[PDB]
């Protein structure tokens, strides 16, 4: 899936 | 429970060494051992917090969701049985333990002591991402009420934010980013979630004038993250 | 003890679906599992059961030596209390518990039933890197015995490899190479750790022409591996 | 530390 940018460490 | 002998102090301390080892989830268990001391948590002590359990939801995340795309394809062939839905319903299950949990620390008592902006915006934040993470993988007959959980939470901590936090605040722009997700891809209001991306990065613009050079780097680098979604979804 | 009840194939599946989803502890965990079920491993089982321990277990390495590192320096300062060695125990007993796992299930009963070289080598030289792994983080009465027991599963590997396999196959290529660094850092032997790595390549390149292209790739693989080391080493 | 080349998995 195409995971927009969020907050914080990007761990997924 | 199984960090009640050891110190507050020692607890922080140790969340401090397991992220320098990339132990998150050593580091999680220890600073829910430190929440549960009962007393508030400074910003570093925050901040240890998130850093710790966004890392564990992370990698459960993104197993699901590679579990998850192979069990579509086997839907949509050749018929291999029930060890993928199996499995994808293992990881998701500890998926929703670890959110479960985190909600648990918000709600008992991380929320209700916090009274200044800085603290209550990001547990608030941090109760609409665990509820959103919840929201990624329902399907049931309770997906519109974890959906409305997460609106909820968000929607307070945005009401907080704009009346006691400057536009370019880092809290207030993480907020604003995760919120503008939310909307795009979990409450299915792209045109809402391309809205708030723009009103926030225009307004930051326009307060980035009072920062510091260090503010300044801080607040950009949030700032680069809206762009990056404006630019994905426009 | 908790896969009995799952279907050996099922634990075969679902340790290939961990692998995609780099869930490597739920990888172990199965493939424990499968072993448990008393029947030998393919090849393909073989290297499931391997890589999937050696993620779960350089996790734990690349965490202890953050962690011995730190403490290093704290004695080498102000003195810090005991937290740092505490912390650096807790890492070093789960990656004991790991390595006393995996000897345990090649004690209990691959070793004693792998009678084809191709299963022998791959189990005893699974034998020495994990005492080898043991012996990074000894320092008691028991650290030349772990040595020993590692030199000895590696030696053993080594006797069968040269008679049965040819100097190309990546079983045996692989074995030379971790036994030379066996050599160079835990029985600090580094000239012998030279000597095994330079021949081991030499043998396998005047043998590399009886390959197809498939096998060549695999063999070169490892060889540059060899290399790599010598470079460093010379 | 340096660490040097091992079978498999570069896990470490
Ligand atoms: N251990 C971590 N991952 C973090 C620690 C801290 C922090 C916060 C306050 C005081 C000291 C450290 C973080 C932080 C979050 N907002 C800004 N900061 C500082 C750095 N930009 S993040
Ligand atoms: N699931 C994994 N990580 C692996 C699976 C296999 C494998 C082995 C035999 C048959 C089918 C697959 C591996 C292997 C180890 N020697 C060669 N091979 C094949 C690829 N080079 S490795
Ligand atoms: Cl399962
Ligand atoms: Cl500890
Ligand atoms: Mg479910
Ligand atoms: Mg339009
Ligand atoms: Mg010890
Ligand atoms: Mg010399």
């Amino acid at each position: 899936k195409l995971m927009f940018k969020t907050e914080g460490p990007d761990s997924d | 429970g199984a960090m009640g002998s050891m110190e507050r102090a020692s607890l922080i301390q140790k969340a401090k060494l397991a992220e320098q080892a990339e132990r998150y989830e050593d580091m999680a268990a220890f600073m829910k051992g430190a929440v549960e001391k009962g007393e508030e948590l400074s910003c570093e002590e925050r901040n240890l917090l998130s850093v710790a359990y966004k890392n564990v939801v992370g990698g459960q995340r993104a197993a699901w969701r590679v579990l998850s795309s192979i069990e579509q394809k086997s839907n949509e062939s050749e018929e291999k049985g029930p060890e993928v839905r199996e499995y994808r319903e293992k990881v998701e299950t500890e998926l929703q333990g670890v959110c479960d949990t985190v909600l648990g620390l918000l709600d008992s008592h991380l929320i209700k002591e916090a009274g200044d902006a800085e603290s209550r915006v990001f547990y608030l934040k941090m109760k609409g991402d665990y509820y959103r993470y919840l929201a990624e993988v329902a399907t049931g007959d309770d997906k519109k009420r974890i959906i409305d959980s997460a609106r909820s939470a968000y929607q307070e901590a945005m009401d907080i934010s704009k009346k006691e936090m400057p536009p370019t605040n880092p809290i207030r722009l993480g907020l604003a980013l995760n919120f503008s997700v939310f909307h795009y891809e979990i409450a299915n209001s792209p045109e809402e979630a391309i809205s708030l991306a723009k009103t926030t990065f225009d307004e930051a613009m326009a307060d980035l004038h009072t920062l510091s050079e260090d503010s300044y780097k801080d607040s950009t680098l949030i700032m680069q993250l809206l762009r990056d979604n404006l630019t994905l979804w426009t």
